[PDB]
């Protein structure tokens, strides 16, 4: 059906610029507007502008007016978004979204979002530690075990277990910044305490920033 | 510019329980109001359109309905995949505005933690430092004091929490806990205690080992 896809993550330094993508699909590109929308840590939801791929019609939110450019290419049916200049200030996760058209709206469709992290760092890969199950039989009835990820950036990154087979009872953590200046969180699980040297469980933690990608098993005592 | 006023920031409700939030502008929209819901992790979303018109595939327990310079979204029955951020939009004038947002947060059963130490595994203290993780697990409300002892000093300012959302499972918080300090000054200790008090617990239940 109507779908947008965005680039993927990305972290440029300061004074630099970044090109974020928002392919179409589904639909008509040309005669749908295509909104831009930034959402920071502790901002929520901000208007950049729109587009008229079509016509080339744009509005732009004063606040970012010369800041954020917006081009569409209709023999691609792709808009584009370019941030110039970046700052730690346009540090955020960017969506796209298709909004009205003349003869036509019905609600809006959201691209699923991209990230750019404006930092002088270098790219980082996670290194994980398992959180191996202590013995938990002290009154009780399951025993928890885990995976450490540790010291990586920027921010995208996600973990499984078993490859989302078993999904029963995970828990990953929003990631913690360090005073090094890296990121780092934890991913656990909680299985019955029995079923332990019967199965072995692996979480998958991927890190683009970096094509960083591992599968680290955990084993009792 | 249009400012979109939404009070409260958190409302709260229980699964089943009818919940509705506001939107106040600062000058009649003409019912050009938008409501986008957003999950933890996830993207906004559209649940309705031009105040009152819900969008399709959207679940019929969503309604919205307002005038002027006050509008409504309303849920006669909230499931728990109801949670999260819901903002709202005018298109009444450029450039169009959003609200603060409303966080919905479900009010359930209070909930003691499963506490649940881990020690620092043999592979990554071969590397600099080491680190200690308690984990306390499916806990409500999200309150919980967190201390850390080593050899009965409390610990202080080497420590790093982070709590999820309220899973989907049963609404409950969970949190974690990091305890970060050199491979040496770790060996110079022996018992490493992690002091949990919940109000879902008679007395602060303590999780401890040794190495
Ligand atoms: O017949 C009539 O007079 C009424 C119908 C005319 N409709 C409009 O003028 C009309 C004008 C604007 C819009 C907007 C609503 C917000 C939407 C959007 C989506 C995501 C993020 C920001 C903004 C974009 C859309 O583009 C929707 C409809």
């Amino acid at each position: 059906q109507v779908q947008l896809l965005e680039s993927g993550a990305e972290l440029m330094k300061p004074g630099a610029s970044v090109k974020i993508s928002c392919k179409a699909t589904g639909y008509t590109f040309s005669s749908f507007w295509i909104e831009w929308v930034k959402q920071r840590p502790g901002h929520g939801l901000e208007w950049i502008g729109e587009i008229l791929p079509g016509s080339g019609g744009t509005h732009y939110n004063e606040k970012f007016k010369g800041k954020a450019t917006f081009t569409a290419d209709k023999s691609s049916n792709t808009a584009y978004m370019q941030l110039s200049s970046l700052t730690s200030e346009d540090s955020a996760v960017y969506y796209c979204a298709r909004g009205h058209s003349y003869y036509f709206y019905d609600g809006d469709y959201w691209g699923q979002g991209t990230s750019v992290t404006v930092s002088s760092a270098s790219t980082k890969g996670p290194s994980v530690f398992p959180l191996a199950p202590s013995s938990k039989s002290t009154s009780g009835g399951t025993a928890a075990l885990g995976c450490l990820v540790k010291d990586y950036f920027p921010e995208p990154v996600t973990v499984s277990w078993n490859s989302g087979a078993l999904t029963s009872g995970v828990h990953t953590f929003p990631a913690v910044l360090q005073s090094s200046g890296l990121y780092s969180l934890s991913s656990v699980v909680t299985v019955p305490s029995s079923s332990l040297g019967t199965q072995t469980y692996i979480c998958n933690v991927n890190h683009k920033p970096s094509n960083t990608k591992v599968d680290k098993k955990v084993e009792p005592k | 510019e249009l400012v979109l006023t939404q009070s409260p920031s958190s409302m709260y409700a229980s699964l089943g329980e009818r919940v509705t939030i506001t939107c106040k502008a600062s000058q009649d929209i003409n019912s050009y109001l938008n409501w986008f819901q957003q999950k933890p992790g996830k993207s906004p979303k559209t649940l309705i359109y031009r105040t009152n018109r819900l969008v399709d595939g959207v679940p019929s327990r969503f309604s919205g309905s307002g005038s002027g310079q006050d509008y409504s979204l309303t849920i006669s029955s909230l499931e728990y995949e109801d949670m999260g951020i819901y903002y709202c939009l005018q298109y009444d004038e450029f450039p169009y505005t959003f609200g603060s947002g409303t966080k919905l947060e479900i009010k359930r059963t209070v909930a003691a933690p499963s506490v649940f130490i881990f020690p620092p595994s043999d592979e990554q203290l071969k590397s600099g430092t080491a680190s200690v993780v308690c984990l306390l697990n499916n806990f409500y409300p999200r309150e919980a004091k967190v201390q850390w002892k080593v050899d009965n000093a409390l610990q202080s300012g080497n420590s790093q929490e982070s709590v999820t959302e309220q899973d989907s499972k049963d609404s409950t918080y969970s949190l974690s806990s990091t305890l970060t300090l050199s491979k040496a000054d770790y060996e110079k200790h022996k018992v490493y205690a992690c002091e949990v008090t919940h109000q879902g617990l008679s007395s602060p239940v303590t999780k401890s080992f040794n190495r």
